[PDB]
RNA sequence: GCAAAAACA
C-alpha cells in the first residue's frame, strides 16, 4: 500500500485509481438468498425505535414516527409526518422551473406514452406460468388476460392500461384463457408479490445483495411514477444526473472563510426508507401543484401496493444435521428469524414498512433532496441514490459543524440515515469523492467502476470492432483513459478480436485462406489494423478505400446488396452475418410472421412507432391502396 | 509458448475432466501440472512435488486438483487488461513532465 | 411484377397459421416487434469463442452461386447453414454489383474520412489544462436539422406518399431534396429496412457529453477523443 | 514417426523401401508415404539423388545417418506428383501434408535430428551411439 | 462531530500464514526450452525424454494422478489431445464426488438439525508475499508481450 | 438407485469376485509379481512375459504395504489385486454388475437395483485396433 | 477440491 502512495511529482488522487480491483472475476452470489433477503426485511423494523424492540414494530403500518425519538446515534427508519410536509413544501418553493415542467410532463405527454415500452424493463414473474418470463412476454401475456378478463380493448395509451388494471382489480373471479381460473385475493397477493434475487456482478463490498422486481401488473404505475421522478430531477441543481461535480468544484470563495467538504454514503439506504414518506411527498407537491385528483390516485397507487409487499423469501434456510445439508422455509424449525415467522404467507412474506433495491431509485433521491432544502442549510449538495457530496461555505467552524450536524439530523428526519464511518468532512474545501469521481483542487477525476472489455462483443466481425472502438472512444472522451492508455487498449482488443475471428496463428480459416490464394483485406481477415488513435472513430471499410488498403473491386464484392448473408456505424456487407416443457417456442414463430408482414409493408415503423387508430384484417386497406 | 529463436517453452498442462457444465457459473475439474522454480510446504500445502529429468536437467513439476468455473477462466483469459492501470500511471506522470514544459 | 399477390400470400397464411394472434391491433407491434422466447443472456461475448468455433456457424440464407463444396471444403449445409469461410469466399469469388450502389452504401462512412484528413490539425502543446464536459453535437450534418423533426424529415424521403399534411410543415425544408440524391441507389426495398440508419445518419444532431477546452464546433467535435486531453491540446485547422 | 522408426532401426527394411521407392515396386508403405508429402514435383530429383547415392556408398546401409537421409530422399521420391508442372530440384527440408511439422534432410531439426550422440525421430532417442540394444539380446 | 489526528491503524490477522491459492503458480513458475516444432512435437518430446518420480506428496492431491498427467501427454503427442477415461481418472477430478459424500453423510448422519453458522477461518500474512513481488521483478532476456501495433496517420 | 421389485428368470454364469487394477492373463502373474517383489532374482525372458504396467502399479500400490505386512502377506495381496477369480452365481440379464462385489446388495430373484456404471475399460480400443487390423488384412 | 455465509463436483 506504500506504493500506491506517492509523494513526489505526483499526488495520491490521481494515482487512486490504482485502488481498484480490475481485471479480476467479480464477485458471485452462491446458495440461497433466503437469509439476505429475511435480514433486509428484518432490518427497519430493528431501527424504528432507539430500543430495539422488533415484535412492537411489525404491527406499526404507517411508518410516521414522533421527534424525541429518531435513533440519533444510530440507523433510525420511519419519517416525521410534520418534517416530511415541511421539507415537502420547502422544496416546492424552491426551483420553481423544475415544478413547471413537471408540470408540463404531466398535463401534456403523460397521457402519451405507449404502453408497450414496459417491454424494455427486466426479468419478470408471470402469475399465469409460475416462473420468470421475459419483460415482452410478461406484457403480452398480461394484456391478453385483460382483455379476456375485462372486454374492452385496451387503447394504446398506458393510462389505459392503468385504468384496465384498477377495473380488473375489482372483479371477484377471473379466468385466463390453459383455462386456470385466478381469485381476486390470489391476484392481489400476486400483485403484491415481489421477486427477489441475488444482485449479480456487484463489485465494491464484501457481502452479497438482493435486488426485487415488480409485478408487471403494479409496472406500469412504477415507471409512471419513475419518470416523473426523473423528469423532475433532470432539472435541479442538487440532482445526481446532468457535471454537477465539476461545476461545483469551479467555484471560488471568500479568501479568509472556512470552506467544508462532506463525501459520505448512506447506510441501510433501502432499510430505513418508508414508501408513506414518498406518498406525502408526492401528494405535497401535487397539491400545491394543482393537479386533479385522479392524478393524485394515479400518483399514489405504485406506494400504495408497495406498502403491502410479499417479497419471496428465496428457496429456505439451510439447516445442518451433521455433513448433510437441507433448505428448509421459515417458520419449520426456530432459527434467528423467528419474529417474522407470523408474516410469512405461503412461500412468500408480509413487510410493511421497508425498501428494497431496483424498485425507486429516483423518488428516494427526491426525499433526500427534499430533506436538503432547508434554512440554515446554506451550502451545496449533490444526492445520487445512497452517495452524495456537500458543500459548507460558512463562516466559522462552529457553524461548519451546527450545518453538517443539521444535514445529519434532516436526513435522520426522512429515514436516510448516513453512515458515520463513510462519511468524511474536510475543513478546507478541495478533496472529495462523490460517485466514483475524485476531486482535487479544481481537477476532478473520472475512475470508471470496470474497464473496457476489450473483447469483441460477439455478433459479427464489423459490428464487434465497431462496438470495441466505441466503447474505448468512450473510455477516453470521459477521462478515464488517455492516449497511452487508449492506444494499449486499442492493441489489446485487436488482439483480442483477431483471436475470436480465427485470423491469429494456423487454424480452418486461415488455412482455407491461404490454399484459395484469398488475400487477408480486413482485420478480423487477419490484415494489418488501419484503425489508429486518430481514426478510431471511422469505419474500417470507408478508412481502407482512402489509403488504397481495399481495391474498388473488392468493395463490390463485398459490399454487394445481393449478398447471400445480411451506435453501429458499419455499413453492411458479406462479413455482417447472424451467429446461428417450453410451450411458447411455436407463438414466437408465429409473432415472427406478423413481424415479417411488418417492416416489408411499412418504411413508416422503420421511422416512427405504429400509431394507426385500429387496424386490426384491415391491413388490407393499405395493400388495396398500394394497387390503387 | 515460443521464444524469439523458435524453441518451444512448456510452462505445464492443464487437464480438464468430464465438465458436465449447465450453469455459467459451475465449477469445472482440472488437474494442472506446473513446473515449478522452488518448492514450499506452507506455501504450497495441496499441491504434490515430482522430480522431473529431461537430458540430464533437474525441474520440478507440480500437480494440483482443482475446479474452476467458466466465467472466472473466461475472466483470467483477459489477463493482459491488467497493464492498463500501471500504463496509466506511467503515461499520467511522463505527460505532466511535458505539459511543465512543453517538451515530451 | 407478378410477385405483387405473393406478398398477400403471407397475409393468407397468417389468417390460416397464425390465428387470434394477428388479429391483435397494428398498434401492437411496438409490443412484439422484440417478442423473443430466448432468454437475454448477460454475456453474449463469452459465447463467440463456441459460435466461431461451431461447426456451420453462419445461418445463410438458401442461395444456387455459391458452390457446396469448393476445392475438397464443405461450404453450406444444404434457413440452411454456412461454414465459417463462406464471407471471406465472398470476397474474392462474390457475386458482382453496380458501382452506384456501393457508393450509396458506404455513404454516410466515407463523409467522416476526408473530413478528417484535410484537417490539418497543428502542433502539440503540452500544459496544465483543465477539459470540462460540456453536451454539444456529435457529428456534423449536412443541414441543421431541429429536434423532434428528424422523423418527419426521414418519412419524405422514404414514404413521401404515405405521409399526413400536419408532417408535411413540422419537416426540415431544404434537406429532403438532399436525402434523395444519395439514398437513391439504395432505396429499393431489398436494402430499405437497414437505409434508414444510413439515412438518418446524415441529419442526426444527437448531443453527447465531450471535453470541451473551448467551445467545440460539430467540425472540432467529431475527433475530441484526441483534440484536447488533461495535457495535451491540438489547435485544429 | 512409426515409418521412421522402422526404416531407421532396421537396415533390411530401408533396403527394401528404398528399392521399391526408386523402382516404383508396391511397398507396404505407399499410401502412408503418399499421405505424408504434400502434392509436389520433386519426385524426379529425390529419384536422382538415391541413383547418385546408390552408386557413390554401396555400402550405405550401416550408418543410421545415411539411412536417415535415404528415407527422406525415398519419402519424396514416392510421393504422389503433379502433372501440370515441371521438375524442380529437391529441396533441404519439406513440410507435412496438413501439418506445420518439418522434416530435413539435414536432421538438424523437425521430426528426425541426428546429434553426434544421438538420434532423435518425433522427440523420441531412437538410437544411441554406444548405449542402446536396438539389435536385442540373446 | 469529532476530529482526529491518529490515522487508522489497521488490526493485523493472527493465525496460520494463508497458502497459495491462485489458478496457477505465479512466480515460481518456469519453463522447459523444447527443440522448435508444433505442441505435439514438444509434447511428444517432453514425454519420450523425461522420468517421473514422486519428491512431495499431498493429501489433498494424491501421487496417483500422475498416471492421468502421464496418460495425457501421451495422447497428445500421439495426436488425440482428448482421451478416454482412466482408473486414476475417479480420484483426479471428483468424479462420483457429490454422490459419495451425500450417501456418507446421509449414512453417519446423527443428532438434530441447526443452523448452517458457515465461518470463515482467519490467516495472517505470509512471507512468501514480499518474495513474490521481489521476484516477479527479475529482468527476462526476451520481451514477453507481443502486441501487434496500431496504424499512425497524425502526430 | 430405486428398487424394481420383479420376477426374474435368473442366468447363472462365472463372474469377477472382486475388481482389479490390471487385467493380466495367468501365465504372466508370476512373472509380473516377481518383477515387482523381487527384481534381482529374475531373467530377462521372465521381464519380458511380466505386463510392465500392473508392475507399476503394484509396486507404487505396495510400497506402504509391504512394510506393514510379510512377504508372502504382501505377494498374496498383489496377486489379488491382478487376479480375477471369476466364481459362478446367478444374474440378470442385461444387468451385469461386472463383479460380484455388489451382487447381494443389487441384485436378487424379487428385484434390481439400478445402477449408472460405464465399462472404463480398453476393451472398446482394442476392438478398434483389431478391427482395423482384420479389415486392413481382408 | 473450487469457493465463502452456500453453489459446483
Amino acid at each position: 500500500m506504500n506504493l500506491f502512495t506517492p509523494l513526489s511529482e505526483i499526488n495520491p488522487t490521481t494515482t487512486q485509481e490504482l485502488l481498484y480491483a480490475y481485471t479480476g472475476p467479480a464477485p458471485v452470489a452462491y446458495g440461497t438468498r433466503t437469509r439476505a433477503v429475511l435480514e433486509n426485511i428484518i432490518r427497519p423494523y430493528q431501527y424504528f425505535y432507539k430500543e430495539p424492540n422488533v415484535q412492537r414494530a411489525l404491527d406499526i403500518k404507517t411508518g410516521c414516527k414522533e421527534p424525541e425519538d429518531i435513533n440519533v446515534e444510530g440507523p433510525s427508519s420511519g419519517f416525521h409526518t410534520a418534517s416530511v410536509l415541511k421539507l415537502a413544501d420547502n422544496f416546492f418553493r424552491k426551483y420553481r422551473p423544475a415544478m413547471e415542467k413537471l408540470k408540463y410532463w404531466i398535463l401534456v405527454k403523460l397521457p402519451k406514452l405507449k404502453y408497450a415500452e414496459l417491454s424494455k424493463g427486466r426479468q419478470t414473474y408471470s402469475f399465469i406460468h409460475k416462473r420468470n418470463l421475459p419483460a415482452p412476454i410478461a406484457l403480452e401475456e398480461t394484456v391478453e388476460f385483460l382483455e379476456q378478463n375485462l372486454r374492452r380493448k385496451i387503447g394504446p395509451t398506458l393510462l389505459s392500461y392503468c385504468q384496465a388494471i384498477a377495473d380488473v382489480m375489482e372483479l371477484d373471479e377471473t379466468t385466463y384463457e390453459y383455462t386456470i381460473k385466478f381469485s381476486r385475493e390470489e391476484l392481489w397477493d400476486q400483485m403484491r408479490t415481489l421477486n427477489t434475487m441475488w444482485k449479480h456482478l456487484e463489485r465494491g463490498r464484501l457481502n452479497r445483495r438482493t435486488i426485487a422486481t415488480p409485478s408487471m401488473l403494479i409496472r406500469g404505475f412504477v415507471k409512471i411514477v419513475e419518470d416523473a421522478a426523473k423528469e423532475i430531477l433532470e432539472n435541479v441543481p442538487t440532482s445526481g444526473v446532468p457535471e454537477k461535480l465539476a461545476k461545483l468544484a469551479s467555484k471560488q470563495t471568500f479568501h479568509t472563510a472556512v470552506t467544508g467538504e462532506l463525501s459520505g454514503d448512506q447506510e441501510k439506504f433501502n432499510e430505513c426508507l418508508d414508501p408513506d414518506a414518498m406518498r406525502l411527498m408526492w401528494t405535497v407537491f401535487l397539491r400545491k401543484l394543482g393537479c386533479p385528483d385522479w392524478i393524485m390516485e394515479l400518483f399514489n397507487i405504485p406506494f400504495m401496493v408497495f406498502k403491502s409487499k410479499l417479497a419471496d423469501m428465496g428457496e429456505g434456510l439451510v439447516y445442518t444435521k451433521g455433513k448433510l445439508t437441507d433448505r428448509k422455509p421459515l417458520g419449520e424449525m426456530p432459527s434467528e428469524f423467528d419474529d417474522l415467522v407470523r408474516n410469512v404467507v405461503g412461500n412468500s412474506i408480509s413487510c410493511r414498512l421497508g425498501m428494497f433495491m431496483g424498485m425507486y431509485n429516483l423518488t428516494s433521491t427526491l426525499l433526500a433532496l427534499i430533506s436538503i432544502e432547508r434554512e440554515e442549510l446554506t451550502g451545496s449538495h449533490v444526492e445520487s441514490s445512497d452517495d452524495f457530496i456537500h458543500f459548507f461555505n460558512c463562516k466559522t467552524h462552529e457553524e461548519m459543524f451546527k450545518q453538517a450536524e443539521t444535514l445529519r439530523l434532516t436526513l435522520k428526519l426522512v429515514g436516510i440515515n448516513m453512515s458515520p464511518s463513510k462519511c468524511i468532512l474536510i475543513s478546507p474545501a478541495g478533496i472529495g469523492e462523490f460517485n466514483s469521481k475524485f476531486h482535487h483542487r479544481d481537477f476532478v477525476g473520472n475512475v470508471a467502476t470496470e474497464l473496457p472489455a476489450l473483447v469483441p462483443n460477439g455478433t459479427n466481425p464489423m459490428t464487434d470492432l465497431a462496438m470495441g472502438l466505441n466503447v474505448i472512444k468512450h473510455s477516453v472522451n470521459t477521462g478515464q483513459m488517455n492516449l497511452c492508455t487508449g492506444a494499449l487498449a486499442m492493441r489489446i482488443f485487436n488482439h483480442a478480436y483477431k483471436y475470436a475471428y480465427m485470423a491469429l496463428g494456423v487454424t480452418r480459416r486461415t488455412r482455407f485462406m491461404e490454399e484459395n490464394a484469398i488475400t487477408p483485406l480486413l482485420t478480423n481477415q487477419g490484415a494489418s489494423p488501419v484503425h489508429s488513435f486518430s481514426t478510431m472513430h471511422l469505419d474500417e471499410v470507408a478508412l481502407r478505400r482512402h489509403l488504397g488498403l481495399l481495391d474498388e473491386e473488392t468493395l463490390r464484392r463485398i459490399l454487394n446488396p445481393n449478398n447471400p448473408v445480411t451506435e453501429d456505424y458499419s455499413v453492411p456487407s458479406c462479413f455482417k452475418y447472424t451467429l446461428s416443457h417450453k410451450a411458447l417456442l411455436n407463438k414466437e414463430e408465429r409473432y415472427q410472421r406478423v413481424t415479417s408482414i411488418i417492416n416489408k409493408l411499412f418504411p413508416e415503423v422503420l421511422i416512427q412507432e405504429a400509431s394507426a387508430p385500429g387496424t386490426v384484417e384491415s391491413l388490407k386497406r393499405r395493400l388495396e391502396l398500394v394497387v390503387e | 509458448t515460443r521464444d524469439p529463436s523458435g524453441n518451444c517453452q512448456f510452462w505445464g498442462m492443464v487437464l480438464l475432466g468430464p465438465h458436465h457444465v449447465k450453469r455459467d457459473t459451475d465449477n469445472a475439474p482440472l488437474l494442472i501440472a506446473e513446473i515449478m522454480g522452488e518448492d514450499t510446504e506452507e506455501k504450497y500445502p495441496k499441491h504434490s512435488v515430482f522430480s522431473l529429468k529431461v537430458e540430464e536437467k533437474q525441474f520440478l513439476l507440480s500437480l494440483k486438483i482443482t475446479s474452476f468455473s467458466r466465467n472466472k477462466l473466461y475472466t483470467f483469459s483477459n489477463i493482459r487488461r491488467v497493464l492498463i492501470q500501471p500504463a496509466s500511471i506511467y503515461s499520467q506522470v511522463v505527460l505532466s513532465r511535458a505539459a511543465e514544459n512543453n517538451s515530451l | 411484377e407478378c410477385t405483387l399477390r405473393a406478398l398477400v400470400e403471407e397475409y393468407n397464411g397468417a389468417c390460416k397459421e397464425a390465428p387470434k394472434e394477428m388479429s391483435k391491433q397494428f398498434t401492437d407491434y411496438n409490443t412484439f416487434k422484440r417478442y423473443t422466447t430466448s432468454k437475454k443472456d448477460h454475456a453474449p461475448q463469452m459465447r463467440l469463442v463456441y459460435s466461431v468455433r461451431k461447426p456451420w456457424p453462419i445461418s445463410m440464407t438458401p442461395s444456387k452461386e455459391i458452390p457446396l463444396v469448393f476445392n475438397g471444403t464443405k461450404l453450406k449445409d444444404t434457413r440452411t447453414r454456412a461454414n465459417i469461410v463462406v464471407p471471406d469466399y465472398w470476397s474474392k469469388y462474390g457475386s458482382q454489383t453496380s458501382l452506384e450502389v456501393v457508393n450509396a452504401i458506404l455513404y454516410a462512412e466515407d463523409l467522416k474520412v476526408q473530413r478528417f484528413f484535410s484537417t490539418e490539425w497543428g502542433e502539440i502543446r503540452y500544459g496544465r489544462m483543465l477539459p470540462f464536459r460540456k453536451p454539444v453535437q456529435a457529428c456534423p450534418t449536412i443541414e441543421e436539422v431541429n429536434p423532434a423533426s428528424i422523423p418527419h424529415t426521414l418519412l419524405q424521403v422514404f414514404c413521401p406518399q404515405y405521409t399526413t399534411l400536419d408532417s408535411k410543415r413540422k419537416a426540415h425544408m431544404g434537406a429532403v431534396e438532399k436525402l434523395k440524391r444519395v439514398m437513391e441507389p439504395i432505396c429499393k426495398v431489398q436494402t430499405q429496412e437497414s437505409a434508414v440508419h444510413i439515412a438518418r445518419s446524415l441529419i442526426d444532431s444527437n448531443k453527447k457529453w465531450l471535453p470541451t477546452v473551448v467551445d467545440h464546433t460539430p467540425r472540432t467535435a467529431e475527433m475530441a477523443h484526441f483534440l484536447c486531453s488533461k495535457y495535451h491540446y491540438v489547435h485544429t485547422n | 514417426k512409426s515409418l521412421l522408426k522402422s526404416t531407421i532401426l532396421h537396415a533390411e527394411r530401408c533396403k527394401e523401401f528404398v528399392g521399391n521407392m526408386l523402382e516404383e515396386y508396391q511397398d507396404p508403405a505407399e499410401t502412408t508415404v503418399q499421405s505424408l508429402v504434400p502434392i509436389n514435383t520433386w519426385g524426379k530429383s529425390a529419384k536422382r539423388k538415391l541413383q547418385e547415392e546408390i552408386t557413390s556408398d554401396p555400402d550405405w546401409h550401416q550408418c543410421p545417418r545415411k539411412r536417415a537421409k535415404m528415407s527422406y530422399l525415398a519419402i519424396i521420391a514416392g510421393s504422389i506428383q503433379d502433372r501440370d508442372k515441371k521438375q524442380t530440384n529437391v529441396p533441404r527440408a519439406f513440410m507435412l501434408r496438413g501439418s506445420q511439422i518439418e522434416y530435413d534432410m539435414k536432421a538438424t531439426r523437425g521430426l528426425v535430428v541426428d546429434t553426434t550422440n544421438r538420434i532423435i525421430v518425433g522427440g523420441e532417442t531412437v538410437l544411441r551411439e554406444g548405449k542402446g540394444g536396438p539389435e536385442g539380446y540373446v | 462531530w469529532t476530529q482526529m489526528k491518529k490515522l487508522p491503524l489497521l488490526k493485523e490477522k493472527e493465525g496460520p500464514p494463508s497458502p497459495w491459492r491462485a489458478l496457477l503458480l505465479g512466480a515460481d513458475s518456469e519453463y522447459i526450452v523444447c527443440p522448435p516444432g508444433t505442441d505435439q512435437e514438444a509434447i511428444s518430446w517432453i514425454h519420450s525424454q523425461s522420468e517421473i518420480e514422486c519428491i512431495r506428496e499431498s493429501k489433498s492431491t494424491p501421487a496417483s494422478v500422475i498416471t492421468c498427467l502421464t496418460s495425457s501427454l501421451q495422447s497428445f503427442a500421439e495426436g488425440n489431445p482428448v482421451r478416454s477415461r482412466i482408473h486414476e481418472d475417479i480420484i483426479a477430478f471428483g468424479i462420483n464426488k457429490k454422490q459419495e459424500k451425500k450417501q456418507s453423510a446421509s449414512s453417519s448422519a446423527s443428532g438434530e438439525w441447526k443452523r448452517a453458522e458457515y465461518q470463515v477461518e482467519e490467516m495472517s500474512l505470509p512471507p512468501w508475499v514480499e518474495e513474490e513481488m521481489v521476484l516477479l521483478r527479475s529482468d527476462q532476456e526476451d520481451n514477453w508481450i507481443e502486441l501487434e501495433k496500431n496504424a499512425i496517420y497524425t502526430e | 438407485g430405486e428398487i424394481r421389485y420383479g420376477r426374474m428368470l435368473p442366468f447363472r454364469k462365472p463372474v469377477q469376485a472382486c475388481p482389479t487394477i490390471e487385467e493380466v492373463n495367468p501365465a504372466s502373474i508370476p512373472h509380473t509379481l516377481l518383477q515387482v517383489f523381487c527384481p534381482q532374482y529374475t531373467t530377462l525372458d521372465s521381464k519380458r512375459k511380466a505386463h510392465m504396467g500392473a508392475v507399476e502399479k503394484l509396486k507404487r500400490v505396495m510400497e506402504p504395504i509391504c512394510k506393514v505386512q510379510t512377504q508372502e502377506s504382501a505377494v498374496h495381496i498383489a496377486r489379488s489385486l491382478i487376479d480375477s477369480n471369476k466364481k459362478w452365481l446367478p444374474t440378470v440379464v442385461d444387468h451385469t454388475p461386472r463383479t460380484a462385489e455388489m451382487a447381494h446388495f443389487l441384485c436378487s430373484k424379487y428385484h434390481y437395483v439400478h445402477t449408472n456404471t460405464q465399462d472404463l475399460s480398453d476393451t472398446r480400443s482394442i476392438d478398434n485396433l483389431c478391427g482395423e487390423l482384420v479389415k486392413r488384412s481382408l
